[PDB]
């Protein structure tokens, strides 16, 4: 008998028994459909993924749908392959779940459409290609001190309540609606409120015509929350390979991937590790992020948000993922408590691009110097507190005088922040940024009051602001 | 017999029933063509670690034993080629054309089979060559926070060692293959791939192959060391091998230790790193030198794995973040950086020029801290601070611009003997290059004496030349 | 009588003796196998019994790597513990854990006297004690924590602090002076330092007064366990049967306990403390008790101890702290500061800082020095918060003289000629006391603080100040 019985159920995990000689593979998808013969019994709509072959004909599986209502003696069906998400051009403008089914209430994808597996090995050493080219998003801090890299990974690191999703949405606006290119969005471990707000904002902006979406949400069992990002990846892969079209892939709060893996491993019976994490933290992470690369045939640019579990940046999950990235922006909290938005750490943020011959000699010449003056401000604060005027003297005094001016200028008014103050955002180009910082360093505008330099876009506006305030 | 049936499969481990005559450490093969290593033997079931993608392995599959211990193919054809920890080509380009297989379970060079390290090695970096000299056969650690200059220093060293014949190996452990590609392309661009071998372990590949990678690298190197060559092996992240072994142990249900690592962490790295040596004249005279790396979170020297590897190596180069962002590159902390083979690795001229520099720089650092707390200092303390400030400039260097050993001693002698007195700190870097050019076009004979002799020349002409250059040099 | 191997998991093996006879604990077993076919590997192994299991089975720790072992192999029972060649033959030679020599210079015949390594410790009646100072020529130890002849000396530190520099300096001076038999056992050391030390000894000619046993990092845990016991066993014969005064040197003792912890989980022991085996203190005291001076003979033992994470409160350093009579603790801050060696003046202690042992003036000078250093130690936290211009005259003088003192505790060393290119010095105790008395009384306030750095004698301080141009 090809079918197999259910021997045990424990939370998400289910243990199936197959007759000898017909066992499935490690990443197979299994299906359960039940005819209810008793009023007690319930209808079942269940599919499962194999995890381990635990010997004596038994196979251990992971729930993709909730296991409530399962009974012993039920019949499992083996699909002989993974989820096999339908893919093509048919999936443009649609919202799916992890199993490849739509949730936008529009219609059903036809049964003859081609469908491809979620799990497959990464691009090889010979197939990769490398180049560094700037992607311009108009955010002053990120385009001066750590510009993005087309075809490279970008990471937004922050805690709770800092602005990661605000940055994600602002990047979607500025980049996608003024540069073009196919986009895929995977909401991972997010408030399902924002799964609606993005849908409506994109439709009323009129951009859904060239994007696809998959959502898994907190509510779902742990296995779906981790497999969702791989479903988004298997969707983008068809674009980059078979259609030959570049992809912009957005993923939100990737930490929930590791967290769900930790929970699933705890269920599976693996021994603990680290801070309750699974043993296979970096293996399961690396299997995912190694596939998001720019081959010669086509490229995937990904902008991702990493949530830091607590004040401790050295948690295993933020640390391990840092090894896979190319450009990172670290989100401060003490700047956010000062209201200097976006609260991006100007000294912790990094990028592979910031070199005197990769992003331009002048740009780099001003950027590293400004970073040096910021590091000078950071160390020199103590002498001000301890002794004040007659120790903060001469060159340190001048350094402080200009550094206070240049600290606020990294702040900018945002398009998606129109809810919080009554004024729209501005997209500030690169040349203007580079010249504006230089004009500050000259002392050309240091007679302006320091508070003016907040939440503006061009250096002429600061003179306009100072004239309007009369200060 | 020599075959058995698999009974359990998962996460890269596979117990089997049968395999009666299997030896510990023996390689086994599955019908999938994927190799495996029989680490543990229980009473009636072998415990097999899988050396390939485990997705294809099922319960009830047959497993066969090869009859040999874990072996890595070695030879001269591997030079310029990219390979797995196993002898499988990764760059395509046909087979690896290796000569023979070395079992990688071999013992280290024993007591009294070695010799004192005296052969110098030049990194081309003023700060490292002056303050923390490295000799051949030495094992020195480069440690620091991420994004500070680990691979920049390793690659600068490999590229500078272009003339002196040195079979070099670069092991990539748990890497992102875009970085592997960039490193290979930099080696090819600067003309250094013709004498390097690259072994690749990447996160897509299973966890066991990260643990085997540095063992395979050192096993490849020791063939050339046994035949008599000078060799170099680089491990850019040993920290990721530790994590791989931590994964492998926990999947076998073994209790942890401090942090979460098992107790065998010291044994693993010592078993690895003890194979580096400078063989004796009776053995042939080979000199394999290893340069491992570890990343420390938050730039912390005091942790389990950092101190574990620090106890097994002959030196420390510490890369500190706030020095990096202050503009001092390459960022090396004088205080925590020292070499335990120092003095022999430097040529005699360098020793006569600067031998007290590191201690005096650490004294400058602690005096800078004391000045940070206090208000002002006495005249001689002002002079000491002034000179210690200049010592930092003379060790600044820009990326991918190597320097020969002879040129360093000129500027270091100028610094130590007080010839940079009248030059403001702003102009020191310009002074260095102008001095280089002036000695290249006017004072060649002194450099010739230094190059041929390997010792400092008569200082009269050197002092006259430096005074003449001070006449030539214009100050801002 | 023979037994069959039935299990093997790394260091541990599980022999089964079904003949009707079983070995006792600590016994040694032998494996010698000839490869029957091209697949098999010829193996020569010895195993020590560590635990008795239930059914004609023992758990045996392997002395060498276990590769090639096949279940069903045959094991010989030697009937006795590990035997070590004992006598005058040990002088000069170098040996491994099993008792064979390591240098190529020769072999030791069957007729030589051999002793087991495991035996009970000396009793209470046999011990004896004295207070006599053992001068080191090192200013810090001599003036603030004098060592004593026949007393246990401990060097505590983490990685890269200056432990082995001190071991080498002490061995150089003491072997220059003492007419003692010496035994050097290196446990968990770098195998390069063993060769370097061997060549230095051959230069010094002390090799005829020394016997060496070596087991280093590249060895399985069993040898790392038993090597120190082998070296101690040799020192035992020299102390007692010859009745000759002996010195025993062990560098980084810790790896004896570490190797025991590593195989502890394989032996079925429940975890304890920070991963350590339950039986930590029993084994550590068992080792340390056998190293004692009796009336028959005296052992001056100088030991160095490693801390797994440089936390002195770690279990292993904490247990060892109770067995020492003088301790120097080296910690990284002084190494960072540039003052050498890194001994902490306010945490290194000896049983000899008493007027009935060192005299009134020496004791007063040492205690006053420590008081000044503690006052500055709190004043650092005060000055950080308030600044350095809010303190009064006396509070300023405290800082001045503490700065002048902790530099003078730094000395130009002999074995540090390679590292810093300086001659080196030997400072007599009386000169140290005279100089420190001059310092505490403010006789040298005018000199700049740099003049006091890395010099032997206060006259060299004045010479260096003259060189500075003051
Ligand atoms: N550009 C901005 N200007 C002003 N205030 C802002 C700006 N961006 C964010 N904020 C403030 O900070 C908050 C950031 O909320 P957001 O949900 O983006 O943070 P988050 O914790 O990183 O997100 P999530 O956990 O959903 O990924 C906003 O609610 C708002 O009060
Ligand atoms: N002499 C130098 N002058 C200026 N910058 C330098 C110099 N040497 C190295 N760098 C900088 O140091 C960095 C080296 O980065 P690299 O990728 O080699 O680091 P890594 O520590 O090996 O890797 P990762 O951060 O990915 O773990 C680069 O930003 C490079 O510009
Ligand atoms: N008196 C000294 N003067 C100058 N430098 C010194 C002095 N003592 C030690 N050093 C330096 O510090 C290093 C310490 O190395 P050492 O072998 O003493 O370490 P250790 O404390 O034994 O550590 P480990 O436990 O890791 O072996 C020396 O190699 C040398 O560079
Ligand atoms: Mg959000
Ligand atoms: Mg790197
Ligand atoms: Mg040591």
């Amino acid at each position: 008998m090809t079918r197999g019985r259910v021997i045990q159920v424990m939370g998400p995990v289910v243990d199936v028994k197959f007759e000898n000689g017909h066992l499935p593979a490690i990443y197979n998808a299994l299906k359960i459909q039940h005819k209810a013969r008793n009023e007690n019994e319930v209808d079942i709509d269940l599919t499962l993924e194999v995890a381990l072959h635990l010997g004596d004909d038994t196979v251990r599986t992971i729930a993709m749908a909730s296991t409530d209502g399962l009974i012993r003696g039920m019949e499992v069906i083996d699909t002989g392959a993974p989820i096999s998400v339908p893919v093509g051009e048919v999936t443009l403008g649609r919202v799916f779940n992890v199993l490849g089914e739509p949730i936008d209430l529009e219609g059903d994808i036809p049964a003859d459409a081609r469908r491809d597996p979620i799990h497959r090995p990464a691009p090889k050493f010979e197939e990769l290609a490398t180049e560094v080219e700037i992607l311009e998003t108009g955010i002053k801090v990120v385009d001066l001190l750590a510009p993005y890299i087309k075809g490279g990974k970008i990471g937004l690191f922050g805690g709770a309540g800092v602005g990661k999703t605000v940055l994600i949405q602002e990047l979607i606006h500025n980049i996608a609606q003024e540069h073009g290119g196919i986009s895929v969005f995977a909401g991972v471990g997010e408030r399902t409120r924002e799964g609606n707000d993005l849908y409506h904002e994109m439709k009323d902006s009129g951009v859904i015509s060239k994007t696809a979406m998959v959502f898994g949400q907190m509510n779902e069992p742990p296995g779906a929350r981790m497999r969702v990002a791989l479903t988004g990846l298997t969707m983008a892969e068809y674009f980059r390979d078979e259609q030959g079209q570049d992809v912009l892939l957005f993923i939100d709060n990737i930490f929930r991937f590791t967290q769900a893996g930790s929970e699933v491993s705890a269920l599976l019976g693996r021994m603990p590790s680290a801070v309750g994490y699974q043993p296979t933290l970096a293996t399961e992470m690396g299997q995912l992020q190694e596939r998001i690369t720019s081959t010669a045939k086509g490229s995937i640019t990904s902008i991702q948000a990493i949530y830091v579990p607590a004040d401790d940046y050295t948690d295993p999950a933020p640390a391990t993922t840092f090894s896979h990235l190319d450009a990172t922006t670290n989100l401060e909290r003490k700047l956010a408590e000062m209201g200097i938005y976006p609260a991006v750490d100007p000294l912790a943020s990094t990028s592979r691009a910031l070199a005197p011959e990769i992003v331009g000699e002048e740009h780099y010449q001003v950027a590293r110097k400004v970073q040096q003056t910021l590091q000078r401000y950071k160390e020199l604060q103590d002498i001000i507190a301890i002794l004040g005027m007659d120790e903060l003297s001469d060159e340190d005094k001048l350094v402080v005088h200009r550094a206070r001016r240049i600290q606020f200028f990294l702040s900018q008014n945002f398009h998606v922040a129109e809810q919080f103050t009554g004024q729209p955002g501005s997209y500030v180009p690169v040349k203007e940024t580079v010249r504006g910082f230089k004009e500050i360093l000259e002392g050309k505008y240091d007679h302006l009051p320091e508070d003016a330099f907040r939440l503006v876009g061009r250096i002429e506006e600061v003179v306009e602001k100072a004239k309007a305030m009369g200060v | 017999s020599d075959v058995g049936t698999v009974i359990q499969v998962g996460d890269g481990i596979a117990r089997a029933h049968g395999l009666d005559n299997v030896m510990s450490g023996e390689l086994v093969e599955f019908a999938n063509g994927v190799m495996g290593m029989a680490l543990n033997l229980e009473e009636n079931n072998v415990g097999i670690v899988i050396l390939g993608p485990y997705t294809g392995i099922k319960e009830g599959d047959e497993v066969r034993r090869t009859g040999r211990i874990m072996e890595v193919p070695v030879g001269e054809a591997l030079i310029g080629r990219v390979v797995n920890p196993l002898g499988q080509p990764v760059d395509g380009l046909g087979p690896v054309e290796t000569t023979e297989t070395r079992p990688i379970e071999s013992r280290a060079p024993g007591v009294m089979d070695r010799r004192s390290v005296h052969e110098p090695l030049q990194t081309g970096i003023k700060a490292i060559d002056a303050l923390v000299p490295i000799g051949r056969g030495q094992r020195e650690l480069i440690i620091g926070d991420r994004q500070t200059g680990k691979t920049s220093v390793a690659i600068d060293t490999i590229i500078n060692q272009k003339d002196q014949n040195m079979i070099s190996i670069y092991v990539a452990i748990g890497q992102k293959e875009s970085t592997v590609r960039t490193v290979v392309e930099t080696l090819r661009k600067h003309g250094a791939l013709d004498y390097t071998i690259v072994v690749t372990a990447s996160a897509s590949q299973p966890a066991p192959l990260l643990f085997l990678a540095p063992y395979a690298g050192v096993a490849m190197g020791e063939y050339f060391m046994y035949k008599g060559k000078h060799v170099l092996v680089v491990y850019d992240d040993l920290s990721k091998q530790a994590a791989a072994y931590r994964e492998l142990s926990l999947l076998l249900r073994r209790p942890p230790g401090r942090e979460a690592y098992p107790g065998d962490i010291f044994y693993l790295h010592s078993r690895l790193l003890e194979r580096a040596a400078k063989l004796s004249d009776a053995k042939g005279g080979g000199s394999l030198t290893a340069l491992p790396f570890v990343e420390t979170q938050a730039g912390d020297i005091s942790a389990y794995i950092p101190t574990n590897v620090i106890s097994i190596t002959d030196g420390q180069i510490f890369l500190q973040s706030d020095l990096f962002f202050s503009g001092v590159r390459p960022a090396i902390n004088a205080g925590l950086s020292v070499s335990r083979v120092g003095g022999a690795a430097q040529i005699k001229a360098m020793k006569k020029v600067a031998g007290t520099l590191r201690l005096d720089l650490a004294a400058y650092r602690e005096l800078e801290a004391f000045a940070q707390f206090g208000s002002d200092l006495d005249k001689a303390t002002q002079a000491k601070l002034a000179r210690g400030a200049r010592t930092v400039e003379v060790l600044k260097q820009d990326l991918h611009q190597p320097i020969p050993v002879e040129k360093q001693v000129l500027i270091i002698y100028a610094l130590t003997r007080g010839f940079l007195d009248d030059i403001p700190v702003e102009d020191v870097r310009r002074f260095e290059k102008e001095f280089y050019l002036f000695l290249d076009q006017n004072g060649q004979h002194l450099l010739e004496h230094i190059r041929t002799t390997k010792d400092l020349p008569n200082e009269d002409d050197l002092n006259k030349a430096i005074e003449a250059f001070k006449k030539t040099f214009v100050v801002s």
